[PDB]
């Protein structure tokens, strides 16, 4: 309680709430969640048809600067009509305030690449194309980034599986590497580690 | 399901760009193949360049036609430039068999398989 | 058939085949590139090596965890080759230097070595056991090699009738030696019927002969269907090239001829697929300076 | 000099140098998209073999809509 | 037997002439590498023993491949190793390398560098420490006091 419990913030979590309120006042047009969890780090959720124009009053209108970048990512989950989640996550310079910028996205439908406003998001940006699969309209360079020239897959992928498709070995015939399918040498012996009894009473979603 | 689109409007432009990345894969691999040294004559890669294209004639929506336009062109810029190497182009080709069956009686003796 | 020699799963890379394969030679060229669709099917092959280690080392990386091993004899001792004999499934006799050593002639390693080992096979009731040959192997005469040769069918016919004797014409592959020599250039004028054979559709007869039965006892031949002169192979070669330890048994060789013979089968009725010499001509005929 | 005739001529040893014309089966009247069994694929392989050998740059919609070695002797002809 | 004695000591010679110097190539992927930085600390020498920096390969005796080997570096890899002066050796440094390690699953991971060359002396760890390193040298050297070379090649 006083030892060994992480204390929780009142005032900081007072004005992100506050904060969060006034951005979704102030963009009626983009705003569909805004959340405050228990340590106090802002979350905005967002439709995907306004991402550079978000982008670009997080960057200004001078009671936000938060001019640092991080991450995209498109973080991705099965089940749901839109998959793939790119999710931004800026700091601040002036401020000492952390957000996050996520909104959602299905496998196929691009979004309008904001390397424009953000240099940091080239690489970035090629390297979740080369990952995930996220299309990026109005954008310079779509290269591979983290892969091999001649594989593809997006591997990142939950089809995607821990192995590869993929093996390469050498051979003298032609004096050359060539490529396999799969040949592994051990089971990967999968720990089945989902416990009973009700692990968080708290996160019970209502029953269908 | 108004999808947004991503390069072509209906089928036209889907068949327009995909013949002008054929195109470029015709003039594009005698460079490339008097380059990298290979072993190869002229029209045994042309030839595996059209069955790549003909491996694909199931594929019907436009954003799909263009992802695969995509990919070529991708794929293009890496082998106009030497990014990529004699090792990937060999690997397009299947030569070290593998000359793994399809008869059920091969896949009866050399079983364990469907 | 024993447990665990029974095959399984997808071809290579730990696929236990029904072969257990021992391999005599395979230190030069041939041998290497069987070991190497031997580890290409994922068996076990023992090979010995009186030689340094460097080659064996050399084709360490061929086959799966822990799957070859090696071991050593010499042209002397009986209890080597029945140590490597010991527990095979298949075995295959290539052996032969091309020039004499001190110790070694062209005498006595064909008559002494396919004896002892074919023998001590046929006394470990191995089945299919191999043996190379050299195609036209004559009694006739100006061919020591070819009829050393000859008398080392002989024997192998003698005992154990029904090894499977294997005789290709020459053999054109990455690491040959006839053609190499007809590289090694810097005026004679000759003719002399020939055709060769390609190296990695003989290994594919070979495995083919290795695990396909109604096969032995008949000898089988491995000819390319080339059939020309050697005028026109050394215009092709040279013009391939661009260019304006031995002895003449070599010369002898290669104006020796390359005849047929219809009483024994070949490619087509074993089922693999010949292939001619055009690019892997043009693979084997580098070194030259700036055409390319 | 580049009238119809020597524009026909070579248009007629390039395609009976192509390669899987089959057989060559020449025809001012031919229409070999859906008469002689050949595919858009060779289609536009002939249409940029001819851009390669002797023609103007043949762009996209003008390399698509000649489809018949007719209108490649017309338009050859026409520009040239 | 005076031929085969001056084989026996020119080939004992040779031998000592090879396993003298070793100076490798400073190849060195992950941080195996850093481990290498740390065997030419002065606390461990490699000068002490002729193991000297070399970054050219066309002229280094043995390749330390030490760090993660990838699919994507492979092919640099053995087009690194294929051009070297014709005695050639591989000490394979750290369980990322001879055997694949903690990354022995997972796309893009060589399962081990013997499905790429041919690997003569093994010394595990992650890290392996300086003193390993130093000693998988000393094993190595033995390896070159019996080669035997020129006997094998008289008694031929
Ligand atoms: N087209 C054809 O039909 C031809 C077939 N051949 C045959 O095919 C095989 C490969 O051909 P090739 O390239 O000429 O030769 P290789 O160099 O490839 O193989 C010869 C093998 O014989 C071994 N050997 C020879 N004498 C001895 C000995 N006294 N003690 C131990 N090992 C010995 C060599 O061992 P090491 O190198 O370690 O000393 C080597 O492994 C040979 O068996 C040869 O007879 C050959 C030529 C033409
Ligand atoms: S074995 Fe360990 S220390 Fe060496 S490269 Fe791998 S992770 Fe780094």
């Amino acid at each position: 309680t006083r030892p060994t419990v992480r204390p929780r913030n009142d005032v900081a979590h007072k004005q992100l709430s506050a904060f969060g309120e006034y951005v979704a006042e102030i963009l009626p047009k983009y705003v569909q969640q805004v959340q405050v969890s228990c340590f106090s780090e802002l979350e905005i959720c967002i439709h995907p048809d306004g991402v550079i124009p978000v982008l670009t009053f997080l960057r200004d209108h001078s009671n936000a600067q938060f001019k640092s970048l991080a991450d995209l990512t498109a973080v991705d989950i099965p089940t749901r009509q839109n998959r793939f989640e790119i999710v931004y996550n800026l700091l601040s310079l002036r401020f000492n305030s952390r957000i996050r910028v996520k909104t959602y996205t299905d496998e196929l439908t691009p979004v309008e690449s904001s390397v424009s406003v953000y240099k940091a998001a080239n690489w970035y940006e090629r390297e979740i194309w080369d990952m995930f699969g996220v299309f990026f309209a109005n954008h310079p360079d779509l290269r591979r980034i983290l892969t091999d020239y001649g594989f593809e897959g997006h591997p990142f992928r939950k089809d995607f599986p821990l192995s590869g498709y993929v093996e390469l070995r050498y051979d003298d015939e032609v004096k050359r590497v060539v490529a396999e399918p799969v040949e592994l040498a051990q089971e990967f012996r999968k720990f089945d580690l989902n416990s009973p009894w009700e692990a968080f009473p708290a996160y019970r979603q209502p029953p269908e | 399901t108004s999808v947004k689109p991503i390069f072509s409007r209906d089928m036209n432009e889907a068949k327009r760009r995909v013949r002008e990345l054929y195109r470029a894969w015709y003039r594009e691999v005698p460079n490339t193949v008097h380059l990298f040294q290979l072993d190869i004559s002229v029209k045994q890669g042309r030839d595996k360049v059209r069955e790549m294209f003909k491996k694909n004639a199931h594929v019907t929506d436009p954003r799909v036609v263009d992802l695969l336009v995509i990919k070529g062109k991708m794929e293009l810029e890496e082998t106009i430039n030497v990014w990529k190497q004699r090792t990937h182009v060999m690997r397009f080709f299947h030569e070290t068999e593998a000359p793994r069956p399809k008869d059920f009686l091969s896949k009866f003796y050399v079983g364990h398989d469907p | 058939l024993h447990h665990a020699v029974i095959p399984h799963g997808k071809g290579g890379r730990s696929s236990v085949s029904g072969i257990v394969a021992t391999v005599f030679g395979a230190t030069g060229f041939l041998g290497r590139y069987l070991v190497n669709h031997l580890g290409r099917m994922g068996s076990q092959v023992i090979v010995p090596y009186r030689c340094e280690p460097y080659d064996t080392m050399h084709l360490r990386p061929m086959g799966d965890l822990g799957q070859i091993i090696f071991m050593d004899w010499n042209g002397r001792d009986k209890d080597s080759i029945r140590r490597a004999v010991e527990h095979s499934n298949v075995v295959i006799n290539l052996v032969g230097r091309e020039w004499e050593t001190k110790n070694f002639d062209f005498e006595d390693v064909f008559v002494k070595i396919p004896q002892a080992i074919a023998q001590v096979s046929k006394e470990a009731g191995v089945e299919k056991f191999i043996h190379i040959s050299h195609l036209n192997a004559d009694i006739k005469s100006s061919s020591k090699y070819l009829r050393n040769k000859a008398v080392g069918e002989k024997e192998v016919r003698e005992t154990f009738p029904e090894a499977t004797i294997i005789k290709p014409a020459d053999i054109f592959g990455r690491e040959d030696r006839f053609l190499n020599y007809f590289a090694n250039i810097r005026s004679l004028g000759k003719k002399t019927v020939k055709q060769p054979v390609y190296i990695v559709d003989v290994t594919k007869g070979i495995i083919n002969a290795i695990k396909d039965p109604d096969a032995r006892g008949k000898t089988f031949a491995f000819v390319g269907p080339n059939r020309y002169l050697l005028f026109d192979l050394v215009q092709y070669v040279f013009a391939v090239a661009h260019r304006p330890w031995t002895t003449r048994d070599k010369v002898e060789r290669i104006h020796t001829t390359d005849r047929t013979l219809p009483h024994l089968p070949g490619l087509e009725d074993l089922g693999v697929q010949a292939t001619p010499l055009e690019l892997k001509a043009i693979e084997v005929l580098r070194r030259h300076r700036t055409y390319r | 000099p580049l009238t119809l005739e020597g524009i026909k001529d070579r248009v007629l040893y390039v395609l009976k140098l192509y390669d899987k014309i089959d057989p060559e089966k020449l025809s001012v009247n031919s229409h070999f998209m859906k008469d002689l069994g050949l595919d858009s694929l060779d289609q536009v392989e002939i249409i940029m073999a001819m851009e390669d050998e002797f023609g103007f740059e043949i762009p996209d919609i003008d390399a698509e809509k000649l489809m018949c070695p007719q209108e490649i002797v017309d338009y050859i002809a026409d520009k040239k | 037997s005076r031929g085969e004695y001056v084989v026996a000591k020119l080939d004992d010679l040779i031998n000592w002439a090879r396993r003298s110097s070793l100076w490798p190539m400073t190849f060195g992927l992950a941080c195996c590498a850093v481990e290498m930085m740390h065997m030419a600390a002065p606390r461990y020498d490699m000068d002490r023993f002729g193991v000297v920096f070399r970054a050219s390969p066309r002229q280094s005796d043995v390749m330390i491949v030490a760090g993660t080997l990838t699919n994507k570096m492979a092919p640099a890899l053995r087009k690194v190793y294929d051009q070297m002066p014709e005695p050639r050796y591989v000490v394979s440094m750290g369980s990322c390398a001879n055997g694949g390690g903690y990354y022995h699953y997972s796309y893009s991971v060589v399962r081990g560098c013997d499905r790429i060359v041919p690997v003569d002396i093994y010394v595990p760890g992650c890290p392996p420490t300086a003193e390993a390193l130093l000693y998988g040298i000393l094993q190595l050297q033995k390896k070159i006091k019996r080669e035997k070379r020129l006997r094998i090649w008289y008694r031929r």
